[PDB]
């Protein structure tokens, strides 16, 4: 796997692995049992002649011909702990989301859905929160939570609203959410965020279509006003 | 603009405008969606061993 | 024909399932494949064996093999045992009646564990399908199904009815609220899978795959939305192998709790929860030591928390056996001594006890006082042979030969031996020949009850197959060394002649007439030697793989051969020609029998199936599937009545011959829901249905749901047919939709179109009606529809111009 000549080879982690340095300047960590490159380290721009290891390869010192030392520190347990914690945190979010939606705590469910990137739960949270909002835009707590959203969360939310807007059976939920954004944010900041405008461009033509509709639904309704005036005769 | 496929590999976006992230779908929901897609694409000698 | 039916199953002390122990020192119920076995520790013998029915081979019996019972669950108070099987069905057998009273089937897969509640009214059953069913004994049905687990449930704990803890092969603890019917809190047991879960008051111990075992404190009333179950400390058990199953036992007199971890390894480690006072002094001792070390006070706390788990639990002792421990269970606790029964993987159960005082147990090592090996063999029986009188059945396994009388079904004597490949019953029946993997021949005597003489150098390699002549004077031995040896008996055994052969002798096997001898070889050709002339006659050819068994018909004119290629060839003697080649078993056919004085033959294979064929027919009379694991050997009686087959799981087994149309659906939907509205209003006016209660939704919402179910394309004509007298009801319904503004906003467009298709349809007839109340309904419905439609236009409008603004502003900025 080395592009150029290998100048140094040292065992690390007892029998399990081997580290090799080559004239290409790239240090490769292999698995002795399987003979495959587990990791590649590239901290130099010249051939490497000397490779010193301490504590069974926990410390690796490699010197460049140019004169650069790279002091590599083993941290595998460190990253493995980190990914374990991230997995630990993620389950607490999905479970807390399930408990909130069953309880009806939409304001807290909204925040979890956005972080977890959960569309239908997000859509369900807004939809049934709106129904309660029927029963300023949504409610004081959720109107505050949406306001605190950062630029990344804002970008994610409107993309969902664009997709929701295209469907005439779900445009109503999208429009009220967009109204709260315009009502609870500085539109100047909304403009400067990159990627806003292009997603923003797509939602007028559907929004205008909904306006041509509804108004026709609105216009027709005076048939009832024709009905009552006919009774009055 | 027209809704297309999900930009993320971990989500299913239909032409209806609805997006479905895999992690949150129930197993029964995942099964029917897989079958729905399937319909979509369909029309589109050693001595010791022998005794022992 | 005559159907071969399975008379008696024996030789299995126990099977792979949890043991059930009760004190009368107690009585143990062991699993015996599909069948259930009751044993008594005091006598160390089987009390009774419980077969559900459907005897193997019967017409009613299912062709598929019966499933081994996955789990055994019995409530001592109710005196009923319940067993789950592999297909997911549960069978509840009463201890006294010893027969099924109830049957439950709610699991799509095999069941892991079965849990009786304290009252005994209902059972929580968890299965590999990840669905846990709460079966009510009186209801005989599952109250609710628990599926949040993504994988098999290794265990679950339900001491309290209101809250349940479940661990699963997903590796996850799930807190289940049985009122909610859904899991409230979920957390990772380990990065690997958790197989063992047990709880003692607040502390909850979970065993991951690797040695580390985590302890979780649970405060059932924490109700902070989180932290209901929280980690105290993680303690490394000595055994690397995962802890399958864990229990606590506590002594009331001394208030001392001990817990063992059932490691997948044979060693079983038991630990003792130090007294809370003894925990405190140990903590006060450790801090004093840590001060002597000179560690910083913060570091002192770090050592204490790491040693905190060690403070609660003290290693008590560890129980080691010769072989792997399949199951274990606390039997009793006494101030003098603990007791424990554990069932090994190889089908013997030993009852260990530990006398203890204060901290360190008095017994240096564990002692088994009760153990059973007389009905069961640790080693699978490789070769079985039947006595000429048929009274005595010989079963030769590695390290042991066991002889059983068919009528008694109890072992008469047991012989120590080696890894016996083949067994043969001497002439006259006072004796038995075995051949071991070491190559030393064995001469056994029934009368003396022991091996007479072992000829170490009789043969070089192992004797894999072995024969005897009809007269029995001459003994033929088959082996891997590629050399046959002929041995003759005298009132001493002398080796008459040696036959060299090119390839290893898979099967020496002899004819009754003693005219010719068949040889099976790894080169896939079966040569035939005349036994009298000692010269080679004919060789079978075309076997894809070597012949596992060779067979000569009663008339001696046919040679039936079963091969590792899984096909049976039947060669005629006169010309050595195969009449038919038959792929009988999906796995290889190890041994093949005759019905004596008949062309029929029986076969056995690693698939565990036994098949009965007829020579003239060349078809299989009957299929037999009783053997859970692979049948290693098959034997035929001299009488031919009873055919012995033995499984790999030590089962010794013997077979003996005996419409509403859309639009209209809206109409009655109006009638039912509207009729309720007048009833409610009439009840309201006074103070100043059964299906719907099952529906448990409001009448208007039910009418609204029906409206969505009706197709829009066939909506128009559906509204067309609808009579005007119903329209008054429809207007009244729409009036009731408005009273809940939320209901309208959910489906405002569909509601509007429908009211519109009505008014246009009946406008000329509607103006006829002069009822003032209808006008007030028409007055009311108008106002809020206008408000609702105006609000949507207001909200819909507000987005377009405002969003037009930002696009224009960005355009000016970036132009």
């Amino acid at each position: 796997g080395h592009t150029n000549a290998v100048q140094r080879c040292s065992f690390i982690n007892k029998q399990k692995q081997l580290i090799s340095c080559g004239a290409d300047g790239l240090i490769k960590i292999w698995d002795c049992s399987s003979g495959e490159c587990l990791k590649t380290l590239d901290g130099h721009n010249n051939r490497l002649w000397a490779l010193s290891t301490m504590n069974d390869g926990d410390m690796i010192v490699s010197a460049d011909a140019d004169g650069v030392f790279q002091f590599w520190k083993d941290c595998t347990e460190q990253e493995i702990e980190e990914e374990q914690e991230k997995a630990k945190l993620q389950v607490e979010q999905e479970q807390s989301l399930q408990n909130y939606m069953s309880k009806g705590d939409w304001t807290n469910a909204f925040l979890l859905a956005m972080t977890l990137d959960h569309p239908m739960r997000l859509f369900n949270v807004l939809k049934r929160a709106l129904g309660e909002s029927r029963s300023v835009i949504f409610n004081e707590e959720l109107d505050q939570a949406i306001s605190i959203l950062n630029d990344e969360q804002l970008i994610l939310l409107m993309k969902r609203c664009r997709d929701w807007n295209t469907n005439a059976k779900t445009h109503t939920i999208a429009q009220r959410t967009i109204r709260c954004i315009l009502m609870h944010h500085n539109i100047a900041k909304l403009s400067e965020i990159p990627g806003m405008v292009k997603i923003v461009d797509a939602i007028i033509p559907y929004t205008q279509r909904h306006f041509t509709r509804v108004d026709n639904l609105v216009e027709q309704s005076y048939i009832l006003d024709y009905a009552l005036v006919e009774m009055d005769k | 603009y027209n809704v297309g496929k999900a930009e993320k590999d971990g989500e299913i976006r239909l032409k209806n405008g609805v997006a479905m992230s895999k992690e949150e779908l129930t197993r029964e929901d995942k099964n029917r969606l897989r079958r729905a897609l399937k319909r979509k694409r369909s029309k589109a000698p050693d001595s010791t061993n022998i005794k022992l | 024909y005559q159907r071969f039916e399975q008379a008696a199953a024996f030789g299995v002390i126990a099977s792979n399932a949890n043991c059930v122990w009760i004190p009368a020192p107690g009585q143990l119920i062991t699993s015996a494949l599909e069948d259930v076995n009751i044993w008594d520790i005091k006598t160390g013998d089987l009390v009774s064996k419980l077969s559900d029915g459907l005897p193997p081979g019967a017409s009613d019996a299912r062709g598929a093999k019966p499933a081994e019972c996955t789990y055994l669950e019995a409530h001592k108070d109710t005196d009923l045992l319940a067993v789950g099987y592999a297909d997911g069905v549960i069978k509840v057998w009463d201890l006294m009646s010893k027969t099924v009273l109830l049957n439950f089937n709610g699991h799509k897969a095999a069941i892991t564990l079965l849990q009786f509640d304290g009252t005994g009214t209902r059972l929580i059953s968890g299965s590999k399908d990840s669905n846990i069913i709460v079966w009510d004994l009186v209801g005989e049905v599952g109250l609710y199904k628990l599926r949040s687990h993504k994988d098999s449930i290794t265990g679950f704990w339900c001491q309290g009815e209101d809250w349940l803890i479940s661990t699963s092969k997903d590796g996850m603890i799930k807190l289940w609220d049985l009122k909610t019917h859904q899991c409230i809190e979920t957390h990772i047991a380990h990065t690997g899978e958790c197989w063992g879960l047990a709880v003692k008051d607040d502390l909850l111990i979970t065993t991951g795959t690797d040695s580390q075992v985590k302890i979780w404190k649970l405060d059932i009333e924490n109700d902070k939305m989180g932290g209901k179950l929280t980690e105290m400390g993680i303690f490394e058990k000595q055994s690397k192998q995962r802890g399958l199953k864990i229990e606590f036992i506590t002594n009331s007199s001394d208030k001392t709790s001990f817990f063992y971890i059932q490691n997948a390894d044979k060693t079983i480690e038991t630990f003792r929860i130090r007294k809370e006072e003894e925990i405190a002094r140990g903590l006060k001792k450790r801090e004093k030591r840590l001060k002597e070390k000179g560690l910083t006070e913060e570091e002192i706390a770090k050592s204490i928390k790491e040693s905190y788990s060690s403070f609660i639990l003290h290693p008590f002792q560890t129980i080691r056996s010769l072989y792997k421990i399949k199951s274990a269970s606390w039997t009793t606790v006494s101030s003098s001594k603990l007791e424990l029964v554990l069932t090994t993987s190889s089908n013997t159960i030993e009852y260990y006890s530990i006398p203890y005082e204060k901290r360190d147990p008095t017994s240096p090592a564990p002692l088994k006082t009760h153990t059973i090996e007389l009905q069961g063999q640790r080693t699978d029986v490789r070769s079985i042979d039947i006595s000429d009188d048929n009274k005595l059945l010989a079963t030769a396994s590695n390290g042991s030969l066991k002889i059983w009388n068919i009528k008694t079904h109890k072992c008469i004597r047991t012989f120590e031996c080696g890894y016996a490949l083949t067994c043969k019953f001497l002439p006259g029946g006072l004796l038995v020949i075995l051949g071991t993997r070491n190559g030393e021949l064995q001469l056994f005597d029934l009368a003396s009850s022991s091996l007479l003489d072992t000829i170490e150098d009789a043969h070089d390699a192992a004797i894999w197959s072995l024969d005897l002549t009809s007269d029995g004077k001459r003994l033929v031995t088959g082996s891997a060394d590629k050399t046959v040896k002929f041995w003759d008996f005298k009132v001493k055994l002398h080796h008459d002649t040696t036959l060299e052969l090119t390839d290893d002798i898979l099967c020496v096997r002899v004819s009754p007439d003693d005219r010719y001898l068949a040889i099976s070889l790894l080169d896939n050709t079966v040569k035939v030697f005349f036994l009298d002339s000692m010269k080679f006659y004919l060789s079978l050819y075309g076997h894809k793989l070597p012949v596992l068994s060779i067979d000569i018909s009663f008339d001696s004119k046919m040679i039936i051969t079963s091969s590792a290629d899984k096909n049976i060839k039947i060669w005629g003697l006169d010309f050595g020609d195969c009449h038919k080649s038959l792929f009988a078993h999906q796995d290889s056919i190890m041994n093949v029998k005759f019905l004596p004085q008949s062309h029929n033959f029986f076969s056995c294979s690693k698939d565990a199936v036994v098949k009965y064929w007829d020579g003239e027919k060349f078809e299989c009379i009957q299929k037999l599937y009783a053997h859970q694991s692979e049948v290693w050997a098959l034997a035929v009686a001299t009488d031919g009545g009873f055919v012995v087959s033995s499984s790999h799981d030590h089962s010794i087994r013997i077979w003996e011959e005996t419409s509403l149309k859309a639009g209209e659906r809206l109409m009655e939907a109006l009638d039912l829901g509207i009729a309720e509205i007048e009833g409610l209003e009439a009840y309201n006016r006074d103070m100043k249905n059964a299906v719907l209660i099952a529906v448990n939704k409001t009448p208007e919402q039910y009418i609204m749901d029906t409206l969505l179910r009706i197709r829009m394309s066939q909506l128009e004509d559906a509204l067309m047919v609808m009579p005007f007298s119903y329209v008054l009801k429809f207007l009244k319904f729409i009036d009731t939709v408005m009273q809940n503004k939320t209901l309208l906003h959910s489906h405002l467009p569909l509601i509007c179109k429908n009211l519109f298709f009505i008014i246009k349809f009946n406008h000329k007839e509607l103006v006829s009606q002069k009822n003032e109340e209808l006008k007030l309904q028409i007055n009311r419905v108008k106002t809020e529809l206008r408000s609702a439609l105006k609000s949507t236009e207001d909200d819909l409008g507000f987005n377009v111009q405002g969003l037009k603004f930002v696009k224009q502003q960005w355009n000016l900025r970036h132009n």
